[PDB]
RNA sequence: UAUCUGGUUGAUCCUGCCAGUAGUCAUAUGCUUGUCUCAAAGAUUAAGCCAUGCAUGUCUAAGUAUAAGCAAUUUAUACAGUGAAACUGCGAAUGGCUCAUUAAAUCAGUUAUCGUUUAUUUGAUAGUUCCUUUACUACAUGGAUAUCUGUGGUAAUUCUAGAGCUAAUACAUGCUUAAAAUCUCGACCCUUUGGAAGAGAUGUAUUUAUUAGAUAAAAAAUCAAUGUCUUCGGACUCCUUGAUGAUUCAUAAUAACUUUUCGAAUCGCAUGGCCUUGUGCUGGCGAUGGUUCAUUCAAAUUUCUGCCCUAUCAACUUUCGAUGGUAGGAUAGUGGCCUACCAUGGUUUCAACGGGUAACGGGGAAUAAGGGUUCGAUUCCGGAGAGGGAGCCUGAGAAACGGCU
RNA sequence: CAGCCGCGGUAAUUCCAGCUCCAGUAGCGUAUAUUAAAGUUGUUGCAGUUAAAAAGCUCGUAGUUGAACUUUGGGUCUGGUUGUCCGGUCGGUUUUUCAACCGGAUCUUUCCUUCUGGCUAACCUGUACUCCUUGUGGGUGCAGGCGAACCAGGACUUUUACUUUGAAAAAAUUAGAGUGUUCAAAGCAGGCGAAAGCUCGAAUAUAUUAGCAUGGAAUAAUGGAAUAGGACGUUUGGUUCUA
RNA sequence: CGGCACCUUACGAGAAAUCAAAGUCUUUGGGUUCUGGGGGGAGUAUGGUCGCAAGGCUGAAACUUAAAGGAAUUGACGGAA
RNA sequence: CCGUCGCUAGUACCGAUUGAAUGGCUUAGUGAGGCCUCAGGAUUUGCUUAGAGAAGGGGGCAACUCCAUCUCAGAGCGAAGAAUCUGGUCAAACUUGGUCAUUUAGAGGAACUAAAAGUCGUAACAAGGUUUCCGUAGGUGAACCUGCGGAAGGAUCAUUA
């Protein structure tokens, strides 16, 4: 949701402390730092070969991946470069010795890495405290389409 | 007084949270240096883990950095430029952190002299050929050399001198240079 | 609340001191050591319920001051100083050398050690860094930095310190099939060989461990401490050798084992 | 240590409740009450109010001692024995109490700080302060302030105004101790293979920059820059690099700034070693300080999951931060913590939000077939509070109340 | 008086006194709570034709649930673990004649995740063939090479729930072992010498909510190749690389 | 094969009338929704909400009381036969 | 056995008083006190060679064979530094309103419950002497009546062709 811009604040963007030198002639000029975030996680190509910036990201920023590893469905997209995961689970109770359904949501950052939609499988680590709410940063959107190119019947 | 609390923030979805305990020391927010410039003034302050934190106030001058050279000197700054957080601070003229500012240039220009002895704004023999070998190294963004010429260099500050004390900052070059000049311009 | 707690009441006080739940209010707090609070043993819990050299804590502080105690070569006068895990307690009247051992049970036994081997230190290695000046330094789980380690001196190994100058004498890498002690929870106390290493991104490096009796436990890594090569440990463990026998084993032996 | 009895009836069997019965580190009370051990005990109402007294202060061989004190006598012609007082230190933030708030808050286990401070702790550790280099602070730098002694005010208060001296690990200043290597500057010669006499700068913290901090395998062609050894065909060979799951990490260099931190003008014992025979240069056992890195004691946050009743609370949040972004500000640090600008989110019948609690949370307690139900002010762990609400000093640590406003 | 049932209206065994007598006993009553009893709050475990209780009826989102079907069966060895067969033995121990029971490897049209390499332990070997009872009893021994004997790195895992053992769930409490507080309620003590010194202890188990770890693959869901844009690979071209 | 319907035994049930379901329930578990917890006070008070109203849906407590009910049995009785 | 109307007690309900009280939020206005902040400068002093009287004011008439020299008019340069003070900020509280909760006076009203013997009826129970109910309207002195539709817990499981 949103993107594309790039370089368009009040304000001008880059990756801290790192370099775009204009003596030195590169193709690239913009030295592209990234993290390998680990845990057995791939660095996503979007994430290396893109322009968009992110304090955020966990692989273009410097925001670093511990503690736990959720999972969940995506409920909401409606924000700015964060999701609302819904992380669906059962809640045991002895007294009848069965179970609820019960609810819990994550409000986690994703990375332009990603194209995340609503209904969408996505894996994610805790990290910093981003904001208010988000702690949790995406690494691994599961359901990449989930039936999207094979949305029409017709042979 | 002044907290840095969650307690308050009502929450996450809205309900009102009741105000658990007075809130502590260790929450605590100072207020704000919010820096000029006008005479050189600095007040510490004990901070957590006794720890002074000098507070810049009015804070004239600065060490400004070069990145294609590799240099920095005994700077002044001459007026708050363009700070992209809020123009308030440009009003009141208040110097902070990635604020655009201006610099006195004169320093950066004798270390010229010395460094590579070109000159910019347009007496030994072994020297002479350290001279030779040295140059034609940086070119320089045009803009940058503007400013020199004017006497006063496109900088942004990047030490917190609220925090710091120093007004430490950057030469602007490249591309966020440009951007910068872009929204001077558009400002002006 | 408001700053650091200063004191430690009895029942908060950790259970392998084998402290009375009477006699007195509080316990010893362990004051600020080379040791963690619970992980370590005051002074006071070792010359007063555990010897029994001083009938109480007047006695204990009174013999701390004539000096004759001596907590890894240093002289020591705090009641409640936190000797731990593989600390050597030498008291020079008496000539009665300790070394601060668990028991199979999990509480720290007396160990009658001899003045040779009461000389050295086993340490742990819980950090690999270089400080200032870009000199590598070695860190002990059990207190001490130690500057310059041989380069092949990594995380969890182990390291005999000479103690009197504080050195490093030897060391033992952390691998397959070497001898190793428990120090935390259910097995803590016992002793064994390693046979795997979980790895584990994050979440606690465990270890598979089987002791003399192919008895096999697991603990986390940094619960465990290597003691040697399997036959040859590097320090005189107590009676019981880190064997932990089953309830109705130890009973049998109870009372098989009467001999007035 | 699974148990039931009386009661509608004219009599009967049920629904059904009442009543009994048993227990309660569950309160009260009524009688009574010889002994042994054990012992809760102003929580419940009023987190109502409080006379009086006490509950935090404290010196060692080793901080200062000409008490015009004690005690005194066989180290003081600057000092040395004990020591009131006071300044310095550290402590007073622990403990004790209480349960008013407080219902995803606290709390329980569980993670994390690659997200930070941490007196104390034990481990560690600083030749570079100099600034042109033919005559300069060292075997010891300065003036204060308290005790006292004196001149007092006041109706009073752990009230303290003036003089006279007088100290310090007070509190200010401030000396030594280079060689090397690397980076910026430099009298010319001799037409290249070019190559150097010699001058300045370089600790630690501080700041942003900037570089290194490598690493999935073997073999080339030659285009621009063009180096070493030439045994003048040409060869080029042995070419650096920690930890983590993971970093812009550790860390080390280049560059500067800096109202230049720190870099022992410190106290008790002991009184050694060479004579260049000066009182020369030298050297022991300790105390305290002081730097970031450890550690320990901790500290804020923080992950996950879990709370009692209520729909006679269905919408709430978002003017006055709600949710997110970008940037700043602040903070020890993360973060709408706060500010600016923008976007319109965020939660909800898997009960959001609101209301109630005669709700501090948990360990646990009572009951006790199994499942349960009720209670938990209260000996342990957390959290809050010191009549209420606010604000702050000092300090490593307080938003302290036996501190202040 | 009587919790309730009820007793009292000139014969009170129920009121008020004596004697007897019962119950409990240094205790016993009363009051309120509360737990049991209450299957009178019900998950285990209640009722609803008439005793209280089925919405007048149908529709219907959430919720709650939801038919059967994909790897079954047989062999071949091989570890245990108690009953047996004698005590083979100085009331205890070691095998066989036997057993059921729980595993493990395999082979069955069968892969248990797959490789890029490290160690290939081993002989599937056979290079000299023999230390040697007439021998396939036995091993100094290294080019092709069985890899499970372990790592250390990829590649990418259908994802759960469920259950397994484990690691963590502070002490006190609770359960509970030991032990002469004189007994116990307790407590963490004690015990034995020459009584010159020596010496046992201060256990174990629970707590199941959530997270971590591992084995299991029944049950229940989930997933995949039907514009095959599918799978592999001696493809043969390529295209974008990256280095 | 389908909906608007008798007799016996019930071993199944049920307090019994009765029930072929009101069965397969202390030998307690096919899947679900809804309702009830002594009687009265009371379908009231109050608030909500729905209505033109009448009323509807929703829905208390204080207080009170030892019975209120159900089913049947024998009676007694009935301007029942 | 059911209602109305009486008597005696108690429970709650409504309810004018422009009611009263406590607390929680809260508009507007004020705003204590500290913290930072803009200044402000009581006082305290160092270093300047800034001229002394000083009786060797550095080792014998003399810029003392002039000594941290005798020491104040200097004045310059600092360092520390109070009241006082300009803006913020946190914000107690107050003033006057507004609002939600819980309490609590409260004339009167209109209820319900208890109690053994009050009054006018006889509604229901027997086909209870018009069979009961239910819904609903309308009426009445009270049960209640009576429309309409329904039910049998009906006073009928029955009329064949
Ligand atoms: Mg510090
Ligand atoms: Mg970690
Ligand atoms: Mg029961
Ligand atoms: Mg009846
Ligand atoms: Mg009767
Ligand atoms: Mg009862
Ligand atoms: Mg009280
Ligand atoms: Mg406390
Ligand atoms: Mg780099
Ligand atoms: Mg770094
Ligand atoms: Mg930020
Ligand atoms: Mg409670
Ligand atoms: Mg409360
Ligand atoms: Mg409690
Ligand atoms: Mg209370
Ligand atoms: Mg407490
Ligand atoms: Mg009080
Ligand atoms: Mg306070
Ligand atoms: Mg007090
Ligand atoms: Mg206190
Ligand atoms: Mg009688
Ligand atoms: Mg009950
Ligand atoms: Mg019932
Ligand atoms: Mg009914
Ligand atoms: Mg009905
Ligand atoms: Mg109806
Ligand atoms: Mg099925
Ligand atoms: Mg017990
Ligand atoms: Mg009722
Ligand atoms: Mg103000
Ligand atoms: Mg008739
Ligand atoms: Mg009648
Ligand atoms: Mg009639
Ligand atoms: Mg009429």
């Amino acid at each position: 949701s949103t993107e594309l811009t790039v370089q368009s604040e009040r304000a001008f963007q880059k990756q801290p402390h790192i370099f775009t030198n204009p003596k030195a002639k590169a193709n690239r000029k913009t030295k592209r730092w990234y993290k390998n975030v680990g845990l057995g996680f791939k660095t996503p190509k979007t994430a290396i070969e893109g322009s968009y910036i992110d304090k955020k990201c966990p692989f273009t920023g410097l925001v670093s991946i511990r503690g736990k590893i959720l999972t969940g469905t995506v409920v909401s997209t409606r924000m700015h470069r964060t999701i609302v995961i819904r992380r669906d689970y059962l809640h045991y109770v002895p007294k009848y010795n069965r179970y609820e359904k019960r609810h819990k949501n994550v409000p986690a950052h994703v990375s332009p890495a990603f194209r995340v939609q609503v209904g969408d499988i996505v894996t994610v680590g805790q990290c910093r405290p981003i904001s208010k709410t988000v702690r949790f940063n995406v690494l691994k959107v599961a359901s990449a389409t989930g039936k999207a190119n094979k949305q029409f019947a017709k042979f | 007084g002044i907290s840095r609390d969650s307690r308050h923030k009502r929450a996450a979805t809205g309900a009102k949270r009741a105000q658990f305990r007075k809130k502590r020391k260790f929450e605590l927010g100072r207020q704000a240096a919010n820096t000029k410039i006008g005479t050189k003034r600095i007040h510490p302050v004990r901070t957590r883990g006794g720890n002074q934190k000098f507070r810049a106030l009015r804070i004239e001058t600065g060490n400004f950095s070069w990145a294609s050279e590799g240099v920095a000197r005994k700077t002044r700054i001459t007026g708050v430029v363009y700070h992209p957080s809020n123009n308030e601070l440009v009003r009141t003229n208040t110097l902070t952190k990635a604020a655009i500012v201006q610099i006195d240039a004169t320093p950066f220009r004798q270390w010229y002299e010395s460094h590579y002895g070109q000159s910019l704004g347009k007496t030994s023999k072994n020297t002479e050929r350290k001279w030779a070998a040295r140059a034609a190294e940086a070119k320089i963004e045009h803009a940058v050399d503007s400013q020199f010429g004017a006497g006063r260099l496109y900088a942004a500050i990047s030490s917190r001198p609220g925090q710091s004390g120093r007004c430490d900052g950057y030469i602007l070059e490249g591309e966020e240079l440009a951007f910068y000049l872009r929204r001077l311009t558009a400002k002006k | 609340a408001r700053g650091p707690k200063k004191h430690l009441k009895r029942l908060a006080a950790p259970h392998h001191w084998m402290l009375d739940k009477l006699s007195g209010c509080y316990a010893p707090r362990p004051s600020a050591g080379p040791h963690k609070l619970r992980e370590s043993l005051p002074l006071i819990v070792f010359l007063r319920n555990r010897l029994k050299y001083a009938l109480n804590g007047r006695e204990v502080k009174a013999i701390l001051m004539q000096r004759h105690v001596k907590v890894d070569g240093k002289v020591r006068t705090d009641t409640t100083f936190p000797a731990g895990f593989m600390d050597v307690i030498t008291l020079e009247a008496t000539n009665e050398n300790f070394r601060l051992v668990y028991d199979v049970k999990g509480r720290f036994a007396v160990h009658r050690i001899t003045d040779e081997e009461a000389s050295y230190k086993l340490a742990k290695v819980k950090k690999v860094q270089l400080g200032k000046k870009g000199i590598p330094y070695v860190v002990t789980h059990d207190g001490r930095t130690i500057r310059y380690p041989d380069p092949n001196i990594k995380v969890n190994d182990t390291v005999k310190v000479d103690l009197a100058t504080g050195t490093i004498t030897d060391f033992i890498k952390f691998d397959t099939g070497k001898l190793v002690y428990v120090t935390g929870g259910r097995n803590l106390g016992r002793v064994g060989t390693i046979v795997h290493r979980e790895r584990h991104e994050g979440g606690f490096d465990l270890v598979h461990i089987k002791d003399s009796l192919e008895n096999t436990f697991v603990t986390r890594l940094n619960n465990v401490f290597v003691i040697g090569e399997p036959g040859r440990p590097w320090i005189s463990l107590p009676k019981g050798k880190g064997i932990k026998l089953t309830i109705s084993e130890e009973r049998d032996r109870r009372r098989a084992q009467h001999g007035l």
